[PDB]
């Protein structure tokens, strides 16, 4: 779980 | 496919002309929210995605807000409004480059229809004002309290006019029968400076009254035949049509 | 992509020139509160993030507070108000340097609008006061209770002005018909020290009363012709146009 992926998934799920 | 052209300052702000015969291309990247502006006063009904989950749609008034929540966001947007419907091709861009921060429409249809209606009203107004084929009668006569008399009076064959000096009060004008009774008549005030009063009947006799002072206007050339008003309006070059059908 | 101009005291306060065709870059460092000040009288509609969880948003009226709360926050904001819609390109600053504490907008559009309409009243007031191309008639007789006499009387072809000494009690004026019947006439008060009363009519007679004292005014050169009020304003230089449309 690289932090870039953290940013991507948080971006995706966010409204 | 219509692709919008960006503004000269920023490549993110792109302007495009709406057309019902083609669908707007929207190139969305991840992490941007696109602002869509509907035509002013447009009334949104409903919309449709390929995936309701792929993009979020929050709308208040005429403003449309979108953003992809899932990868491979490749679907369509079909939003319908009262006047038209907008169509979009939301295409996901994997490089997160070249964003679409907004999209504003330059409508040809609404202004195109407006110009036609303005042209029609202009033709109508020109038809009224042109006022050709008009004969004028000036043989008018008075007797009585001259102090409030009009400066001029004449008839076009349909209406009778009285012009009053700009310093004088506007008097009340009454219709006179052949017997000697008096009857109200509708009056409309025309002219550049509201110094011309128009009554809607060509008649042999007229009484003008104000305060305690009266003046009787006599027509010396009352022509009973007149001109038929067969077009249903003050102009000979404008008709009146029954649009209601039925 | 306008970068806001640093305040001369501190670069942490930045001003930027607004534009509806450009997006302003926002530099945010970790853990500072970003202050946005909207111009007075903006009615906030709604906004949109690229990541609702990335940045912390608080608003009351024309004040917007932005704060990153999630690492690696590269998103954008679209805030819409009744007048305009502001656009921002947020880049998260990685070194906690070059922080920007507050952003303020300069609006050349509002300045351009208000300066133009300021010149509008400039022209209106100049046209009103200039009053050139107007003639004055002074032939006026008088009789009655001389103690309440107006020190001077004259007419401009549209109004009639009466003036009184600073110790003179301002009387009432009644408009006289041909038969001797008195009736009201609207009066407006102008002049440096409220020593000018102007009546809104020109008449070959006038009468002035106060208590049980009276006085008559004669217009020795009453011109019934006059000049038509071609524009609906006290000046011949102020056109009067129909705003309401519909």
């Amino acid at each position: 779980k690289t932090p870039y992926e953290l940013a991507r998934e948080r971006m995706l799920r966010s409204g | 496919l219509d692709v919008p052209s960006s503004s000269r300052y920023d490549h993110r702000i792109r302007y495009v002309t709406y057309n019902p015969a083609d669908v707007v291309q929207v190139d969305t990247v991840l992490g941007v929210a696109t602002h869509i502006m509907l035509e002013e006063g447009e009334q949104y009904l409903t919309h449709a995605f390929g995936d309701s989950e792929a993009y979020a749609f929050a709308r208040k008034g005429r403003h449309i807000f979108i953003k992809p929540q899932a990868e491979l966001a490749n679907t369509n947007l079909i939003v319908v409004t009262d006047r038209r419907s907008y169509k979009f091709r939301l295409q996901m861009r994997n490089d997160r480059n070249g964003a679409m921060y907004e999209l504003a429409f330059r409508y040809p249809d609404t202004q195109a229809r407006q110009t036609r209606e303005a042209n029609a009203r202009a033709a109508v107004e020109a038809a009224f004002e042109q006022r050709v084929g008009a004969y004028y009668n000036l043989k008018y006569m008075m007797s009585g309290d001259k102090d409030i008399a009009p400066v001029n009076a004449w008839d076009d064959g349909r209406f009778t006019y009285f012009k009053f000096s700009a310093n004088a009060d506007l008097p009340s004008i009454y219709f006179v029968d052949a017997e000697g009774n008096e009857s109200l008549v509708p009056r409309t005030t025309v002219g550049s400076s509201n110094n011309i009063i128009a009554v809607h009947k060509v008649n042999p006799k007229w009484m003008i009254r104000l305060g305690n002072r009266a003046l009787a206007i006599f027509n010396e050339a009352y022509d009973p035949n007149g001109v038929p008003n067969d077009t249903g309006t003050a102009s000979p070059a404008v008709r009146r049509v029954n649009k209601g059908g039925n």
